[PDB]
């Protein structure tokens, strides 16, 4: 029992780099990386995995932090480093979206070129 | 990073817990010196007062841990002993930690070469044949290994012997032999 | 007799010891036990316990052993001995179970003795491939003339009988079992079906009965009884289909013909439904777990047609589900409606309205049907099923009302292909069209009785070509229409 | 590459610990030591460096501490022209008994859908010669169709004959994954496409490529069988722009598997009882086979209906998959209409007056009406009769009824069941004679003498032969 | 749905009830149209019989779907914790 | 063997063994109390402990009591003696009048008998009552539902079944009190004893009553039918006897075994019933059968909840 | 008390749809296992042995009395939910209450054809 | 004395979990420290779940938990006629104490 006491950091703990601003992936599966570390994450903070995949620091538990991913697990690996931003979620605003495409982050998608708007907005 | 395993692997919270301590000692090498360590550790705990003193879930974790870290720098151990008892204080399993020694003995266990072989007769057992029967059972095993033969009677067994090497098992007992034949006759 | 245990009991008696490797129960309670230990055992391999019983290893897991216990689990405590057989779950084949009823796991109870069997094959064996297989063309006869005419069986097809609670599913697998007799006495060895009845969750009695049934109708020489009854645990249970089926792929790879019966499916799956609700799986539809269809798929797919390359055998499964209310809507009855080839639909309505067997015409089906039916069973049954699609429509009228008088039938009375032949022959060409319905099946009593004294030659030659010509048309005409006046 | 033990064994799912060298989620490895090659696919990292695997083939022998060999990619199966003609299982191996399949290049199953920039939004009508399909839901060239229905209403026999009419008509590299179905039918389409000349077994020139996982495999090959009939259909699109036909047969399988799987990786359940990812899955793979600039893929699935609900999380969540729904009901086959199609409940994305024109539009939605109306008096029919209905109202069940048997069709796979020979009726004729029929053109003629005919000149020949044989 | 069902089966019986109190008072009245109207009444209280019974099966089968999908939740919920 | 109790929750009781662990199924003794309760062994927890379920109260029970192992399943008191007796699941008098001074012990959870002493014939049951013996005839060795109510006459019936099976045939018979309402309980043994079935003064009573009624845990209550079941089975199996066991509610068993199955922890099943709801129900109906010694022919009143005959 | 001391009583329980669902949320807090609407296994014990300590003692015993007026409140009409399934199947009659025969001005809206009372005509007065 | 004298361990939502209290009974009335009575419904290895005939804001992690040695019992008799208890016999209705002079379970 325990997400965090796994062998790994038992014996690296007991035997003797950044833990507050910087995890280590200890389980990922179906989307779901658990994260140990990170102990500055604030919940909902939007955090980078070693691929350039982003997450959602959904559920900050005693030892473990749930991170949600924002694509696809493949390339995320057990004992992954995962970086802090210190920012939550934020979008591109303004007059310059009207008549683009863009995903579920403000990334254009019709490939007319990047936005070119000048605000942001959580 | 990387995990050194050891050649048996046992499970749950103590396996996990004494895993971890021999894949620290095996980077070192002092896992006879840590098994050392934490054979004083058990007796020093096996002691009616600490162990009540530690077993007490109304003694919050920091007045605990002070008692074991000023107990642990009395007997001048070595810090990857102290780190794992600050373990066993941090997650709370520290009354488990028994079960944590027993393992990480198990585990040595192995580490030496000894396989436990248990002979029950349904007759207290010989001098002269009970060594025969540790020399026959010396020739099924490899080089570099010993024997922890240890033989307990069951007097309901009707005769013969019942040898477990490791888990290996022999049944020469007479009962068993009855209960074939009845089975024979019936069937 | 001294001389019947003394024999060789005790001195070829394999009272040698050797080196096993075994385990120790941790934990037993619903019907699996944890076993700390056997370390080498393999997924799904036959393990003993101390107490004479035995188990499949179904979960490996890093600390323990979850064992399927195939009996009651109250024979089994904390620390018995659990040795290892080195076997996946298997099962004796051959031809020495035919005449011998067994239990899921091959021994026999009927105190006839040991059953010498030499080959051995797995219960959980594969299906044939695409390639070892080949459409369904020989015909596979049950003697009844509602099947035998509308909805046909092939060698190697799977058909199911579902119905409500006592509708005369079982009777159809006697009949069709008892039928069989005519082509294992017969020269042929290309006709011969051997049949295996798996009984599930049924009253042990019933069985009993059965058995006495199919020995009276001297069937049980040719027929193996897999037994896993209402009282026997739940593993049993599931396991029985399996065991019969392993049985019957015996003769399928044997370039033999096996037709197997499991009476009936819903019960293996309630059995199932159990162990998986024990085991704490999540329940879906019903409770029923996820892979109830896998569990009735992986079965009825080895039930199977081999080509000429693979022994040209066959295996014919006819799988027997109870709905309830007549809901064949269900779960389980549409699982199975989506692994077979066909249903044979009984219904309440037609079976009190005197209406035996109750076959629902209008929704029986069988997907393979016409490739596997004799030339003038084809002739006449093409007709016949015509003009009951015509009086179903209307519900001619009066020509619909005979033939359906015409397909009623008597219990552990199947009849041969020709004279279904010529009785649907004197029905469906109008030779009773005034003949008032009532006296309908006494007419066809009589008339058979006729066919089968004296116009033995007729029947003989349609049997031999397996088409009714022209020649025997003319001669089965006058044959009837002398009869009719004569009746 | 790395090696690692089995640890742990519960069905199709594996644990492997690995001692250096952890695969990447999706991978393939090899597991030593067994008579044919076992494949497990990584599912998740479990951490202490175990990952869950779930395996390909059956899992029994499997002992704890077995040792397991990574691959370094994802399964990985022969892709191109020497595909066609040939079975192959769920990893890529030829199961036909033909040999290898020498391709010159391979492509892992697992890959990412086509981008927003790159769909295609061109919709031109299919016509498949069936009456109900091409008059109420028109299909669509380049488009996924999807074929609802229980058990036993009719999915197969459909599609066997859309096989037959537009994958014969067709010169377009033909692709058919069966996923969970029947083996015997797999075999029957086999040889049935031999017979046809459309898989030449010698002087190669075939024009369909099979790939099969039935009932009797593991839920892990239910499971990646699609995906790998996908692979192949997307090699063929994209790296050929060739106009591809999917057939996909039984696709709700490929859920059903997943589900089956989903209590072993140890996730909590959905509302029936399905894994938490349905949605996420079925979009994954249903995402990929689409159209693109590069290539047309015309997708017809058969999708089952467990105990005939059409509100069960997997057919619920493929409807919005699909660009024209083909919904048969089992109360409509026991009326004994075949095809068995629901007019009432079977939609077309092309179904616009501005695509099929404003006569097939119109006549489309009065039929539609005219069933509508039937439908909803059928309870007053039922409780006081007919004969308590106004003139109006009888007129209107009359035609109803014309309409509903005329929407049936003998098909020519089901010569076997209906007796009659198959009809292939062009859109003009059914067009023309529904129009009359909604017009009152035929209110003399007898309801039978719709069922089960061709155009509506066999209609009035049908019922010539009725007023005068009888 | 079962209020659904419920509310049809509760109609479907006051019709039945109804056309039965008809057929009555016909064959009491009847003692050529009130004939018709004695048999077509009988005819509409044994087709209401008839869809009730139907109607009541399927509402037996919606409660216990109702009652085994009410307790798979309790069960899947209390299985998380 | 001695045990202690470790855990008590409800009527489920936790108990762990120093020596040797009782097999499933097993009476153990609970020391100390005032009257005698008894748990059954339904599961083996590892760790030398034992989960069972008791068959009375368990308050006032503290963790640290002895239990005390008995070797059999339950052992109730049989023999010709028990006729015109009351007696509860574990065998003891309840009519207050003094023990059972029976010769031998039957053991509840027998297995039902063998394949090869099943009978292959079919036969009738003979009750002497024209409207039972014409249109439904009984068989022998067969189940039998009454689907009565109050108001009929449902308790003369039975009666009368008992008289003429007792009468035309040498028959004894056994009514079984599944979840049984104490006054119907009590009205039944007076209307018994006054009509002559009953012989409070003599030994010519006709039927052994057997009593779980409704107050009792629900193991007591699923146990019950098992302990008529085995005072017949004596009957039938060492008087060569055509035993009658009556079921005064068969549904009341089901439930019964499922609160049990609930109380286990258990995943119910289908509208919340117990898992294992068709072994339980063929575990039990299984011994009512016709051997080769005699037969069990049982009348089980039938109670369909909610008028559907679908659950 | 007055049953067991030769004297009569009665008791109303007002009502026990209400003790059952506390009863429930105290099973489920303590973790036990929940059943049918989450209700415990024992919730018909918890009812049962309540109801048949209201017994008519005979009069070796003091011939006291205790009747028993429980109280269910149904949602819509429902009896076959489970605790008026538990307490219908454990009691000796039911008197059934209808809104709709509430409003149609019956008042006590006692619906006769439901309510039932299997030792009621041995109790009436003979000339009631 | 950790046997007729336990420590509430866990409260919530009308739940105690106590730890000691080896001996007491299952379904015995035991005292909190804050006056609050409570039952001992669940006798587990390593605590007791009792249940409170009060509110849980009263009672917190740590509190003192001692045995009454009975089981739960209620006053009965003649002298309750004309006075409205509560659910544990205790007068509600301001009216005085009540004179029973018997007990029972
Ligand atoms: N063709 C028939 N003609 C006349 N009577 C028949 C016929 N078939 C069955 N019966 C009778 O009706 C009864 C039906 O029993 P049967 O076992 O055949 O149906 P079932 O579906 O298997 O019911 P169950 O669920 O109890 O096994 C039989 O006892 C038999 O006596
Ligand atoms: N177009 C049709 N004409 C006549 N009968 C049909 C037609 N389609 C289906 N059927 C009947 O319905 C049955 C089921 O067909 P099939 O498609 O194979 O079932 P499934 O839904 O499992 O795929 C067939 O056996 C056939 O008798
Ligand atoms: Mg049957
Ligand atoms: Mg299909």
């Amino acid at each position: 029992t325990g997400t965090a006491e796994m062998s790994s950091i038992l014996e690296e703990r007991i035997l003797g780099v950044d833990l507050e601003e910087t995890g280590r992936v200890l389980s990922i599966g179906d989307g779901i990386a658990r994260v140990h570390g990170l102990r500055n994450v604030q919940a909902e903070e939007m955090v980078e995995f070693s691929s350039g995949l982003k997450g959602m620091s959904l559920n900050l538990e005693p030892d473990n932090v749930g991170v949600v991913v924002f694509g696809n697990d493949k390339l995320i690996k057990e004992g992954d480093i995962v970086k802090r931003t210190g920012a939550i979620v934020d979008v591109p605003v303004g007059e310059e979206l009207l008549g683009r495409v863009v995903d579920a982050l403000g990334n254009a998608i019709d490939g007319k070129g990047p936005i070119g708007s000048k605000t942001r907005r959580r | 990073a990387k995990l050194v395993r050891p050649p048996v692997q046992v499970y749950g919270i103590e396996g996990r817990y004494a895993t971890a301590l021999y894949s620290a000692a095996s980077k070192q090498n002092k896992l006879e010196q840590v098994e050392k360590e934490l054979l004083r550790v058990a007796q020093i705990l096996k002691e009616p007062k600490v162990a009540a003193s530690v077993l007490n879930p109304y003694v919050k974790r920091s007045i605990k841990v002070k008692s074991l870290n000023d107990i642990t720098a009395k007997e001048r151990f070595s810090p990857l002993t102290t780190n794992l008892i600050n373990l066993l204080a941090e997650n709370g399993r520290l009354s488990n930690t028994q079960g944590v020694v027993s393992a990480f003995s198990t585990m040595m266990s192995v580490h030496r070469g000894e396989v436990p072989c248990t002979v029950t007769s349904a007759s207290p057992l010989e001098e002269a044949t009970l060594s025969e029967l540790k020399t026959v059972l010396k020739s099924f095993l490899s080089q570099g290994q010993v024997l922890k033969l240890e033989a307990k009677t069951d007097p309901s067994i009707l005769g013969g012997m019942i040898v477990r090497i490791g888990e290996k098992y022999v049944d020469m007992s007479v009962k068993t032999k009855i209960q074939k034949l009845g089975r024979a006759m019936r069937e | 007799e001294m001389s019947s245990i003394l024999e060789e009991r005790i001195l070829g008696a394999d009272t040698s010891v050797d080196l096993e490797e075994t385990g120790r129960v941790l934990s037993i309670g619903d019907g699996i036990a944890r076993v700390h230990g056997l370390r080498n055992v393999q997924a799904e391999e036959m393990v003993e316990f101390s107490s004479g019983l035995k188990g499949m290893s179904l979960n490996l897991e890093p600390d323990n052993v979850g064992v399927v216990v195939f009996g009651n689990d109250k024979l089994i405590k904390e620390g018995d001995i659990v040795k290892r057989t080195g076997a996946i779950v298997d099962v004796p084949v051959g031809e020495e179970l035919l005449g011998r009823v067994v239990d899921a796991l091959g021994n026999a109870i009927d105190g006839k003795g040991p059953i010498g069997s030499k080959t051995r094959r797995r219960v959980g064996l594969k299906a044939p491939g695409i390639i070892p297989r080949i459409s369904v063309r020989e015909p596979m006869q049950t003697g009844i003339k509602a099947v035998d005419s509308l909805v046909p069986i092939g060698r190697g097809q799977r058909e199911l009988i579902i119905g409500d609670r006592q509708t005369g599913k079982t009777s159809i697998a006697i009949d069709t079992i008892i039928n069989q007799k005519r082509f294992n006495d017969g020269s042929d060895e290309k006709k011969k079906l051997y049949c295996i009845y798996v009984a599930i969750g049924q009253k042990r009695s019933t069985v009993a009965q059965l058995v006495k049934r199919l020995t009276d109708a001297d069937a049980m020489k040719y027929t193996i009884v897999v037994s896993a009854t209402a009282s026997d645990a739940a593993p049993l249970q599931y396991l029985a289909p399996y065991s019969g089926c392993s049985m019957g792929e015996y003769f399928r790879d044997n370039g033999k013909h096996a037709l197997i019966i499991y009476d009936d499916l819903s019960k293996q799956a309630v059995a199932y439904r159990q162990m998986s609700l024990l085991l704490r799986r999540p329940p879906g539809r019903e409770a029923y777990p996820g892979d109830v269809f896998y569990l009735h798929s992986r079965l009825l797919e080895r039930a199977a047609k081999m080509n000429d390359a693979f022994g040209g055998g066959s295996l014919t499964a006819l799988p027997v589900i109870e709905t309830q209310a007549g809901d064949v809507s269900a779960y389980i009855p549409t699982n199975v409606i989506s692994i077979t080839d066909g249903q044979i639909f009984l219904e309440t309505e037609l079976f009190y309205k005197g209406i035996r067997p109750a076959i629902n015409v209008g929704l029986s089906v069988s997907r393979v049907g016409s490739a596997a039916q004799t030339r003038a069973m084809k002739q006449v049954a093409g007709t016949m099923k015509l003009e009951l699609a015509q009086y179903r429509e209307v519900a001619l009228l009066s020509r619909g009302v005979r033939l359906t008088e015409l397909l009623k039938q008597g219990q552990y009375s199947p009849m041969a292909i020709e004279e279904q032949v010529a009785v649907i022959y004197a029905g469906v060409r109008g030779y009773l069209d005034k003949l008032e319905p009532s006296k309908i099946t006494k007419f066809e009593n009589a008339f058979l009785s006729h066919v089968v004294s004296q116009h033995q030659a007729l029947l003989g030659t349609i049997r031999a070509d397996g088409k009714i010509s022209e020649q025997s048309d003319a001669k089965l005409k006058e044959i009837v229409t002398n009869f009719l006046a004569g009746f | 590459a790395a090696t690692g033990r089995i640890v742990a064994v519960i069905g199709a799912v594996v644990d492997v610990q690995f001692d250096e060298g952890l695969p990447p989620i999706l991978n393939a490895l090899e597991v030593q030591g067994r008579e044919t090659r076992l494949v497990l696919e990584v599912a998740q990292h479990l951490g202490e460096s175990t990952v869950r695997t779930i395996a390909m083939d059956g899992t029994e022998g499997l002992v704890r501490g077995q040792k397991v060999l990574d691959s370094g990619a994802p399964i990985k199966i022969p892709v191109g022209p020497e595909t066609l003609g040939r079975i192959m299982n769920v990893i890529g191996e030829p199961i036909d008994e033909r040999g290898p399949i020498k391709t010159k290049q391979f492509a892992p199953i697992h890959a990412e859908a086509p981008e927003f920039m790159e769909m295609s939004v061109e919709q031109e009508i299919l016509v498949t010669g069936i009456k109900v399909v091409d008059l109420l839901a028109p299909y669509a060239k380049g488009g996924k169709i999807g074929l609802f229905g229980g058990a036993g209403v009719g999915k197969t026999v459909l599609i066997m004959e859309l096989i037959n009419n537009v994958a014969k008509a067709h010169g377009g590299y033909s692709v058919f994954a069966g996923v969970g179905e029947r083996t015997r039918e797999g075999n029957d389409l086999y040889h049935e496409m031999i017979e046809s000349g459309v898989i030449n077994l010698k002087d190669a020139t075939s024009k369909v490529a099979l790939v099969y996982g039935q009932m009797n495999e593991p839920p892990g090959a239910r499971a990646r069988v699609a995906l790998t009939g996908l692979t192949v259909a997307e090699y063929f699109r994209d790296q050929e722009g060739q106009d591809v036909l999917l057939f996909i047969d039984n696709i709700f399988r490929f859920t059903q598997a997943g589900s089956e799987v989903s209590a072993l990786l140890g996730r909590i359940p959905s509302a029936v009882g399905y894994q938490p990812t349905l949605a996420t899955d079925m979009g994954t793979m249903q995402e990929r086979i689409t159209t693109t600039k590069k290539g047309s893929i015309t997708s017809v699935q058969a999708i089952y209906v467990p105990a005939d609900d059409l509100t069960d999380p997997a057919p619920a969540t493929t409807f919005a998959h699909l660009d024209a729904t083909t919904v048969l009901s089992r109360a409509i086959a026991e009326l004994g209409i075949y095809p068995a199609v629901d007019p009432l409940d079977s939609t077309s994305r092309i179904m616009d007056p501005n695509i099929v024109g404003s006569e097939h539009y119109d006549v489309a939605r009065g039929v539609q009406k005219i069933l509508q109306d039937y439908k909803s008096l059928q309870d007053i029919i039922a409780i006081l009769g007919m004969d308590e209905l106004s003139e109006e109202d009888k007129l209107t069940v009359s035609r109803a009824r014309k309409i509903q048997r005329f929407l049936s069709q003998p098909f020519q796979v089901a010569e076997v069941f209906t007796g009659h020979m198959g009809k292939l009726v062009p859109l003009k004729e059914t067009i023309k004679g529904f129009q009359q029929i909604l017009a009152g053109e035929y209110d003399h003629l007898p309801e039978q003498a719709f069922y089960m005919v061709g155009p509506i000149e066999e209609a009035v020949a049908k019922a010539d032969k009725l007023a005068e044989e009888h | 749905t079962l209020k659904d069902i419920t509310r049809r089966l509760k109609s479907i019986k006051n019709i039945q009830k109804i056309t039965k109190s008809m057929k009555m008072v016909a064959a009491a009245k009847y003692a050529s149209e009130q004939s018709a109207r004695m048999t077509a009444m009988d005819n509409a209280s044994k087709n209401a019989s008839e869809m009730i019974d139907k109607l009541t099966l399927t509402f037996n089968r919606t409660r216990q779907a109702v009652i085994t999908k009410e307790l798979i939740e309790i069960i899947s919920g209390a299985a998380a914790l």
